[PDB]
């Protein structure tokens, strides 16, 4: 059971980061910020997609 | 249960086998499943059959649910009927869009 | 020689109060705009107002068109005659050609043209025909040196529309029908 | 053949035979047509 | 009162007209099969309105 | 106004919601529409659920609170679908929506405060 | 010019003279009902005997094929060739074909009709020599396998390149493509020629009229962008409107009603054009469905009419003719109908004409005012006209009641009018 659950969380992380990448691809007006501990993130300009 | 499920499922519900094979080997997903024999798709033609399968599936989810849970039912198929009007319209307009040049 | 001023205030959420001012400030009427979560600007037009200020108390008219411009880029246009008498009204039209944040709602003095303009990106202005409530479709094209519009000013009589953008320049256009 | 010499029926034919411009001009009816501005930059 | 005020009253009394746009007529090509042309006229009227 | 949705917020809590969802969608940590919320709930990633108490008919999202009860996730209604649409940032009425999970957001404190509020109401 | 160019020219000329056995097999093989192999085997006698039978059944169903049986289906018409008779005879025979096609355009849902036109198409080469009129007459039929077969057979004249790309497709052409077609202009000119001919022969019908009017509607639709193109498309559709008005078929007049309402709401027009239109519509108004439709159309015409003096008094003869066709009872009925289409400007011009002309049906006037809601400026205008009639005409209790109604409802504008003129 233990390795079930840990593999589960690992795959959750993989899927989350990979959907972050997809979103990166899709559309909009992105912005790349290096958050204080040194970690990248993306913020979209306030914009209603038509 | 059937209303419990979301739209994309009710689209794909038949050909779950090919779906899972595609998923576990990274080919491209099927599209029709059991709603093939629905008469709407039965007049659609090709890529149109796919698009109509999708829209009909969504409207099917709506109608399914409303018949399923509503405390107060008219049993007259009003939501389904107007839905059929909707998808009929979407169909014929899509059909009318021809892809070639004139 | 007798009139009255009605302040019309708008909290962001979408709740619109209407006070009068002749008697000390009381709440004449309160209603909820339909939708419009992030609401930022409000204007009235068509009669007389702080954008077409009249000349003598004989020249004061009662206003007809109400515009609620809201943050995602929307505009809801309202007809006073039935909004006031329904006290939980329905929009007469919705304009959402724009896509960015709304900053400037103004009217022509007549109330025939509703000039809306955003502020977050170049080329962000459009004019709307009333009472059709329909956006005009031959201006402004991609060769209109607008820039980030920040202030929208008609003139009362002449028929000019002066628009002022961020780069530090206003620009003129004259409407001919006026 | 031809010889030119209660409502009729040839009124439309005649009037369109006469007039050269149909989107009216003489009006300037103190109203503003939709979907078309008359705008001059300055 | 004054002439500009009459003109303002003219603008005010003007009421809106639902305009035509380039794709607001296909449903008749849809329902053109065996329906009465009076009904067709009704259809066009209510599509405008 | 609809006697079918049981938990329905006020103006104040509606304001709080629609704000949190603006910033969520502005980050794209929000998923939209009833079908997609249904997916997420079954995914077990749904942080919580907003619904719109003015969709005709109402059943077509009335089904979800079944899932919510089962999976122990908060769900609330707000009374204006056009509001929820222009809030989440699209061009249509949006009868439902759900906020997802990501601990790397700059909005964890807001999201838990709000879900505290909705829990308070629901319980 | 290129040698091959001039030779292609010559071929297009000579495409039918069955010069050789091969080209005879090809030409004679092109045909409608049968498949190619049989359409090559079978013979003139077979075709003609069956066709004559088909003419017999069709003359039974509709008795006016008889002269066609007289001429186009005679044993001589077995004998004769087309490609050697002189040009006078050719224009003659084409006129005859046009007559037949005009008539046969109405009954295409019948295998006997199919066989008759089959005889024509394989004996006279109508599928190459009278294609313009053939396609026009059959054009309202474009989901059916008959249109399939006919398109597939025929070389399409330059005005049909849309169908040209549709030649032997699998699915019928779509209204979108057909609307492109009609959006072209010279094709509209040809179509109007066709409809004038069809009207003057007075053989028109529901399917064709509905289709063609819907097509014009969508033409002004897709043209609604560039007001210039409409500024040059006005004539065509107006003359077709007038000529449809010329008919005696309530269907034709209400089709004209439709095309007028759409064109008038898509362009701002001139008052003279509008009033002339209303006049002729009324002048040929005969039926009662036409009455109702014309009422709606006239109302809309005035309501969309915009300019200086939108509420001017209706001219004299026009006003008398309108009263004659619609005494006040019809008007009050249409008004107190619950549909309530905006018709106030028409109402007001009507009232101004009544006051300036009739001076008697003032109680009808007040009833109408009590029945419909108006707007301030035209109310002022009507009041001013009433003031003129009070100051000129002898005082009338009905006029007093009119003033009283205004006093009950909006006396203050009456006061403003009095201060403009009077005590």
């Amino acid at each position: 059971v233990k390795q079930h659950l840990q593999r589960e969380t690992q795959l959750k992380q993989v899927q989350q980061r990979m959907d972050a990448q997809r979103e990166l691809l899709k559309k909009g007006s992105k912005k790349k910020i290096v958050d204080s501990s040194g970690k990248i993130s993306f913020k979209w300009k306030k914009q209603r997609k038509r | 249960s059937l209303a419990k499920s979301p739209a994309s499922t009710i689209q794909i519900l038949g050909a779950e086998k090919a779906l899972f094979r595609a998923l576990k080997t990274k080919h491209d997903t099927p599209k029709y499943g059991l709603l093939y024999h629905a008469s709407l798709v039965g007049q659609a033609t090709g890529k149109n059959k796919g698009k109509i399968a999708r829209v009909l599936a969504a409207k099917a989810a709506v109608s399914l649910r409303y018949d399923a849970l509503a405390e107060d039912r008219d049993d007259s198929g009003d939501i389904g009927l107007e839905s059929r009007a909707k998808v009929e319209n979407r169909l014929s307009q899509l059909e009318g869009r021809d892809l070639r040049t004139t | 020689g007798k009139f009255r001023t009605i302040l019309i205030a708008v909290n962001a959420y979408g709740e619109v109060w209407e006070f009068d001012l002749n008697k000390n400030g009381h709440v004449i009427r309160r209603w909820k705009d339909q939708g419009g979560v992030g609401i930022t600007k409000i204007q009235v037009g068509g009669g007389t107002t702080t954008t077409c200020p009249a000349l003598q108390i004989s020249k004061i008219k009662q206003n007809r068109w109400l515009a609620v411009g809201s943050e995602s880029g929307f505009v809801n246009l309202y007809d006073r005659n039935n909004a006031m008498t329904s006290s939980t009204p329905t929009p007469v039209a919705a304009l959402d050609q724009l896509t960015t944040t709304i900053s400037n709602l103004q009217f022509s003095p007549d109330g025939q043209i509703l000039c809306m303009a955003s502020r977050a990106v170049k080329d962000a202005l459009r004019l709307v025909h009333l009472p059709s409530c329909s956006v005009f479709s031959n201006w402004p094209t991609s060769g209109t040196p607008l820039g980030k519009v920040t202030s929208v000013a008609f003139s009362p009589s002449g028929g000019l529309l002066a628009v002022g953008n961020e780069q530090g320049k206003v620009r003129l256009w004259k409407l001919n029908h006026y | 053949d031809e010889s030119d010499s209660n409502g009729d029926i040839n009124a439309l034919t005649k009037i369109l035979s006469t007039t050269y411009n149909y989107k009216d001009t003489l009006s300037n009816s103190k109203l503003l047509p939709p979907k078309k501005l008359d705008i001059v930059r300055l | 009162e004054d002439e500009e005020d009459i003109a303002l009253e003219f603008i005010n009394g003007e009421k809106k007209d639902k305009l035509v746009n380039m794709n607001s007529f296909t449903s008749m090509f849809d329902n053109i099969q065996n329906v009465q042309m009076d009904t067709f006229f009704d259809r066009v009227m209510k599509v405008l309105t | 106004p609809n006697p079918k949705a049981f938990p329905l917020a006020d103006a104040a809590l509606t304001q709080q919601i629609l704000d949190v969802v603006q910033q969520a969608a502005n980050l794209r940590q929000l998923k939209k529409g009833a079908n997609e919320a249904t997916k997420t709930l079954n995914r077990g990633i749904s942080e919580f659920i907003i619904m719109a108490a003015d969709c005709e008919p109402i059943e077509i999202l009335l089904h979800l609170p079944l899932l919510c009860e089962d999976k122990n996730v908060p769900y609330v209604f707000v009374p204006s679908r056009v509001a929820l649409g222009r809030a989440c940032g699209v061009s249509r009425p949006v009868i439902a929506a759900s906020i997802t999970t990501n601990d790397a957001s700059a909005i964890k404190t807001q999201i838990y405060a709000v879900k505290d509020k909705i829990e308070t109401l629901l319980i | 010019s290129s040698l091959s160019d001039q030779l292609a020219q010559v071929a297009s000329n000579n495409a039918t003279v069955a010069l050789d056995r091969k080209r005879r097999q090809k030409l004679h093989s092109a045909s409608l009902i049968y498949n190619s192999k049989t359409a090559a085997t079978q013979d003139y006698d077979f075709i003609f005997e069956n066709a004559s039978k088909a003419l017999e059944e069709l003359s039974q169903i509709e008795p006016k094929f008889a002269i066609f049986s007289r001429t186009l289906f005679s044993e001589s018409s077995i004998s004769l060739d087309r490609n050697v008779q002189t040009k006078e005879e050719i224009k003659d025979l084409d006129n005859a074909i046009n007559a037949y096609l005009l008539l046969a355009s109405s009954k295409w849902y019948l295998a006997p009709t199919l066989h008759a036109t089959e005889w024509l198409v394989r004996r006279f080469q109508i599928h190459v020599k009278n294609t313009e009129m053939l396609l026009l007459s059959t054009l309202n039929y474009y989901q059916t396998p008959v249109f399939k077969r006919i398109l597939s057979i025929i070389k399409l004249p330059p005005l049909f390149n849309c169908l040209s790309n549709f030649v032997r497709s699998e699915k019928p052409p779509t209204a979108l493509t057909m609307i492109k077609l009609f959006n072209d202009m010279d094709f509209l000119k040809l179509y109007t020629s066709y409809l004038d001919q069809c009207i003057k022969h007075n053989a028109t019908y529901t399917n064709q009229l509905l289709f063609t009017t819907c097509c014009f509607i969508n033409v002004v639709a897709f043209n609604s962008n560039n007001d210039e193109k409409l500024n040059q498309l006005v004539p065509i559709l107006l003359e077709i409107s007038a000529k449809l008005l010329a008919s005696k078929s309530k269907d034709c007049q209400i089709a004209a009603h439709t095309i007028l309402v759409v064109f008038a709401t898509a362009l701002p027009l001139k008052k003279t054009i509008i009033l002339a239109a209303m006049e002729t519509i009324l002048s040929n108004l005969d039926a009662k469905e036409a009455k109702h439709s014309a009422l709606l159309t006239i109302c809309k015409l005035f309501q969309t009419l915009k300019g200086q003096g939108n509420v001017d008094q209706l001219p004299s003869k026009i006003f008398k003719l309108f009263d004659s066709k619609f005494d006040t009872v019809s008007i009050l009925t249409f008004l107190d109908k619950e549909d309530k289409p905006v018709c106030d400007k028409f109402i007001t011009s009507y009232t101004r004409s009544i006051a300036r002309y009739d001076r008697s049906k003032l109680n009808i006037i007040l009833s109408l005012l009590k029945k419909i809601r108006l707007e301030r400026y035209e109310v002022r205008l009507i009041i001013t006209d009433l003031i003129y009639l009070s100051e000129i005409l002898e005082d009338k209790s009905q006029l007093v009641e009119l003033f009283e109604y205004f006093i009950s409802i909006n006396e203050d504008l009456v006061l403003k009018c009095l201060k403009s003129l009077g005590l």
